[PDB]
């Protein structure tokens, strides 16, 4: 590639989320931007569904 | 997320490669409190955009546990091991929950990474690990909207250095 | 398919108190050689017909081991243990996959079988057993048509008595 | 009374869709059984994802 | 101490077999709150009395649990499936302890027993089941001394029978 | 034939010795049963590290 | 031998600490095809010598695995987590075998470790990684004779650092 | 302690290893010396009863 110049700084992504935790449905859906190189990102994410989650958000953090 | 990974020390970066066509990733976690959460996602290349759909089923989570009392504090910083088999990644990790009080609640993430490229136009890294740091940023409503960030960093254990040159 | 059940002695039939509503159940399987399938089913009463409605989420099976190679040979019986936990029923099981070479390939079924009825409305049984007998009665088409059979008793210990008067 | 509402024999009928390793299925099935007599019997077809690339065995308890 | 088992169907008796030589077993047995209780022991016949010799090594029990601290109830019975596995014999069953507050801790035993005699002078039984009741008939001094009772019967699952010629 | 060198009713003794948590332990006990009805019984005495700061019910399938 | 670790970004060392009286550990590996070892270890200081008693419980080790085979490789570098349970410490680490042929066993070792000196002498540390470097260096003599290389550091996950000032 | 030329540089190490793995009895010894502070050790270990083992020494590597 040469140098980091000609690579993707930057790439956004998106997110839909459906699922059943202990027989309570959700959704969410989420948008984000990360550094593919650097490794790092950040999101934010909606419970569209099933809100407020009976359980901790916590269980679903590494699915986003 | 796996596209957003630092890799070091020359390490393959299987998800990057990937792409265009992208990879799924299919889990079960199991917590030692007895709950099970189990994933399967798609990660596809929308234009510039990545797209993430993700299916879950989790069970079994104890009605007094920290997850179904909504007593879970944060994530600690985790390190998975990622390496080959049948022609695609296995990775296994260790995390724990730092719940409000000081314990943990540990859980053992056990995953498969499946290119949708073919095996033969890959390069397989070899064993490593995954650096994971996962946030809560910010609780925006209590059980409807949170802000995340991940940082990751792909690399040997090189602070315990081999004495025989292995990774 | 739970509604089916011939229970013994004075064992309450959690299932079969549920209806018209229904109930619904949640399981992780773990296998010895590393799969998991998780589960989660719904089921319903359509007018006199049974309605189950079921998500499957695999994964992990190892490429080379008897389930992803197709070449299984059949299910033993076993035996349920079933007990009250947090207001609903849980369950455990070990099952053993007869497969080539003399192999059994266990598994441990890990489920919560919730009534669709308030838990005030239920006579919950004690802690019993469950037998379970499985077959494939035919493969009518090699992996696309199936016929299945089971029976199944809900039952205590008897071949096994108490000296303190206990079930 | 619950148990009013089921008889001696009953009908029943699945719908299953899954994925494992990767391959996406669906079932359907139509069974029979007696309720009391803790016996039953069902046929399950695959309607897609079939041929299933893995053992049927492992879908048994779902059904 | 399984020398005491009433089988009954074809079942061969893998332990009565072994005799006068005797056989060991090894066992880890994992607890659902994280101990881990192993033990092996030796069998052995000394004119007209069976002589056991017990090594255990436990691990892992959690200081406010039911095992540490001294506040559990008593065992259900139990059914363990057994099987051959590399020309001995191999058991799992999962057992399940009351405790105070309508709580049942569970734990999974796996074991290997192996005869003392060449597998060539034994007839290997089928895959079938043990039904054991282990119950602790008196507490004589508060962690000194206890008398136990046991009831075994080695077993196929007549209850719930195949419809194509299984046992 | 090995069944041979067994009887109808039979004594047994035992000898446990182990560790659990940090907490070391020994044990002998002296039962009797019958070996073809599947019945016993037994008593367990802890000659060292009690009384057991642990529940006795983890030694029950080991004795 | 935990007396020998390299602790970096100030964290307490829980093992030097507990001198001179000195420290146990217990711990039970589970390999992913069905092995167990259970270990007991006695650490004291004789003099400037340390002095290291350990007890040994295996088993269920499938006679075609690696182990049984004697067809193992050598130890991948790991990373155990360490941290606070009980007033003492708890670690969980995931270990991998890289086999000859590529192929890696894992195995998940569950370790307590137990200071001689009570916990108010101590300064306990928070949760934090432990990388160790396992390597024979030598087979002096097939099954009878090795010589081992061990280098070991307690750290915090520094590669991917927190956006909220966590270790 | 100021620094390290008040600390022990090195320190010796005596094990011993007593065990039953499927059902085979072994005895070990084992001799090493380390590097406390520096935190690298090795040593050597020797089985002196049931050997040659038939089973990977590998197994008993986190025990010695």
């Amino acid at each position: 590639h040469g140098s980091a110049s000609f690579l993707k700084k930057t790439m956004p992504f998106k997110t839909t989320i459906e699922g059943t935790v202990n027989g309570h449905y959700f959704k969410c859906t989420g948008k984000g931007e990360g550094n593919p190189f650097e490794g790092t990102q950040e999101m934010k994410i909606e419970v569209i569904e099933g809100g407020p989650l009976p359980f901790a958000f916590h269980i679903l953090s590494t699915s986003c | 997320s796996k596209t957003f990974i630092k890799y070091v020390s020359g390490i393959p970066d299987y998800f990057k490669q990937s792409f265009p066509e992208g990879f799924t990733w299919e889990r079960t976690t199991t917590y030692e409190d007895g709950g099970f959460l189990t994933a399967h996602q798609d990660t596809s290349l929308d234009g510039d955009c990545l797209v993430y759909k993700v299916k879950i089923l989790g069970n079994n989570f104890p009605a007094d546990g920290p997850v179904m009392q909504n007593k879970a504090g944060r994530w600690e910083p985790a390190t998975e091991i990622v390496y080959e088999v049948d022609g695609v990644l296995r990775g296994q990790v260790l995390m724990a929950l730092k719940c409000p009080g000081g314990r943990h609640l540990t859980c053992h993430l056990h995953t498969t990474y499946r290119s949708k490229k073919p095996a033969s136009a890959l390069k397989m890294p070899g064993f490593h690990f995954e650096d994971h740091r996962i946030e809560i940023m910010e609780e925006v409503e209590k059980g409807k909207c949170y802000k995340q960030y991940e940082a990751a960093v792909g690399r040997y254990c090189d602070a315990a250095p081999s004495k025989l040159g292995h990774n």
